[PDB]
């Protein structure tokens, strides 16, 4: 019931399931999401850090969904848990509105706003679903604790 | 591009709205722009959310997100056309509406709430201007920015929503969490405005000026009525108002069957307030009413 705890968890699973990547430490994820998080609150567009058990939880759900095993660098990585991220931000943040600077990894801010639309038409129903249904959250905080 | 725009609706600070016509099926729909490079950043997080809860709130009194767009540093929700908000419709009929309206209007608006409860989603910004009527006699609640998905444990939703006029007082006092009951105050709130000149039943200045009005009416909670108000964050004395101040000059349109509905939507302590799914099977929608 450790946010560092499922913070390592999910990077372990992401470095499992990113297969064509050589270089990729567990602790790289880690490092991103604190960084935005950390970001976010040093320049005021939050009063508390968003990364909370729940939140990690709920960004694995989009992750395992998105993540591709094909990812074919690092930096398309990051570009990915990023824009999985951004959305866990619009979905679950308390403030309203965030900005994107800080979760822009690719030069080009088209291809990112069109993962945007993508991750939601994907994952729309099950972002809800494991609000609504209490026995899938339960369901994919397990997984994610299974996966070190 | 695809669309046709023909005349500006309004110009929100997280969006500039058309009316539109489809070039290829020639219907005329709603256009909602958002620009995706602010230096003053964050509006289209709260498209992105509306996008989310909208692709999973279908029914027939909730404005329905046809398609959305991206195209040229800029992106477009496509919403059905409505004739106008609620708003516009007091001003366009001097505030006063046939007690059969009122009826037909609150009635849709609790269908359109108690999906969106049902569906685990708290609307959380009711208010006439979210409230799109048709010429048919059609109400749609919609601007689902500062919506929210529930059901995850967190340590608190927050305190800064809904629109002052319309904030529930356990949100007022600075209650941590709320749960479905946050929206079925507001829709308390709009009852009154429908069942009377259409102007707002408690337009306070500030929190305080808020908090005043609504006991004043009401009456201040006692610690039978609301045991859990005094530990509330934000909780200070207010005065002891009687509850004895008469609704009948405030809701003049309401006979004793509408005031009643009205109280159960107007409990302070959330956990009294009636629920959408209660209040459709009150009596003042039964086919038994004078
Ligand atoms: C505060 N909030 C802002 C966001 C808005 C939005 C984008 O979510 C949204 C959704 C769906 C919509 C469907 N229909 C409309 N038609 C309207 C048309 C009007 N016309 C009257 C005749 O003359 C031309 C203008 C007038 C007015 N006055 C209001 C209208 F709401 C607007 C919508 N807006 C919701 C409200
Ligand atoms: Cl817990
Ligand atoms: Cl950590
Ligand atoms: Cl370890
Ligand atoms: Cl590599
Ligand atoms: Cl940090
Ligand atoms: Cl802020
Ligand atoms: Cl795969
Ligand atoms: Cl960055
Ligand atoms: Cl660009
Ligand atoms: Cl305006
Ligand atoms: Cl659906
Ligand atoms: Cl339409
Ligand atoms: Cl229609
Ligand atoms: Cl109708
Ligand atoms: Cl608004
Ligand atoms: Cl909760
Ligand atoms: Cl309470
Ligand atoms: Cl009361
Ligand atoms: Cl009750």
């Amino acid at each position: 019931a450790s946010t560092s705890e499922l913070l390592r968890c999910l990077g372990e699973f992401l470095c499992r399931r990113c297969y064509r990547l050589k270089h990729l430490s567990p602790t790289d994820p880690v490092l991103w999401l604190r960084s935005v998080d950390r970001s976010l609150l040093l320049q005021g567009w939050q009063d508390q850090g968003f990364i909370t058990p729940a939140n990690v939880v709920f960004l694995y759900m989009l992750c395992r969904d998105v993540i591709s095993s094909e990812v074919g660098s690092d930096h398309e990585l990051q570009a990915v848990l990023l824009t999985c991220l951004y959305l866990s931000y619009s979905y679950m943040g308390n403030e309203i509105s965030y900005p994107l600077k800080p979760f822009l990894v690719e030069s080009c801010k088209e291809a990112f706003w069109d993962r945007c639309l993508s991750v939601i038409n994907l994952m729309s129903s099950k972002m809800l679903q494991i609000n609504a249904d209490p026995h899938y959250f339960t369901q994919v905080f397990s997984d994610l604790k299974n996966e070190s | 591009q695809k669309y046709e725009k023909l005349e500006k609706i309004g110009e929100g600070t997280y969006g500039t709205v058309f009316k539109a016509k489809n070039r290829e099926t020639h219907e005329i729909v709603a256009l909602k722009r958002v620009r995706l490079d602010d230096d003053d950043e964050g509006v289209p997080s709260s498209a992105l959310r509306e996008i989310c809860l909208l692709k999973e709130l279908k029914h027939k009194n909730i404005v329905r997100l046809h398609d959305v767009l991206h195209s040229d540093k800029k992106l477009t929700l496509v919403f059905e056309f409505c004739d106008q908000d609620l708003k516009k419709y007091f001003d366009s009929c001097n505030g006063d509406l046939d007690p059969e309206i009122v009826k037909s209007f609150l009635f849709q608006l609790l269908k359109g709430l108690g999906f969106c409860h049902s569906r685990n989603v708290l609307h959380r910004d009711l208010k006439p201007q979210n409230l799109l009527i048709n010429r048919n006699g059609e109400l749609k609640l919609a601007d689902f920015g500062l919506a929210r998905a529930f059901g995850i444990p967190v340590r608190c939703y927050s305190a800064e929503v809904v629109t002052l006029w319309y904030r529930p007082p356990d949100v007022l006092f600075g209650a941590k969490l709320y749960s479905t009951s946050i929206d079925m105050w507001s829709a308390g709130c709009i009852f009154a405005e429908l069942a009377n000149a259409g102007r707002p039943l408690f337009p306070g200045n500030d929190v305080d000026d808020q908090l005043k009005r609504i006991f004043r009416l009401l009456g201040t909670p006692t610690e039978e009525q609301w045991p859990s108000m005094t530990k509330l964050p934000d909780y200070k004395p207010y005065p002891m108002y009687p509850a004895t101040t008469s609704l009948v000059n405030v809701v003049p349109k309401l006979n004793a069957t509408g005031r009643d509905l009205l109280q159960n939507l107007l409990k302070c302590n959330p956990v009294q307030r009636i629920s959408a799914e209660e209040a459709l099977q009150h009596p003042y929608f039964s086919d038994f009413c004078p």
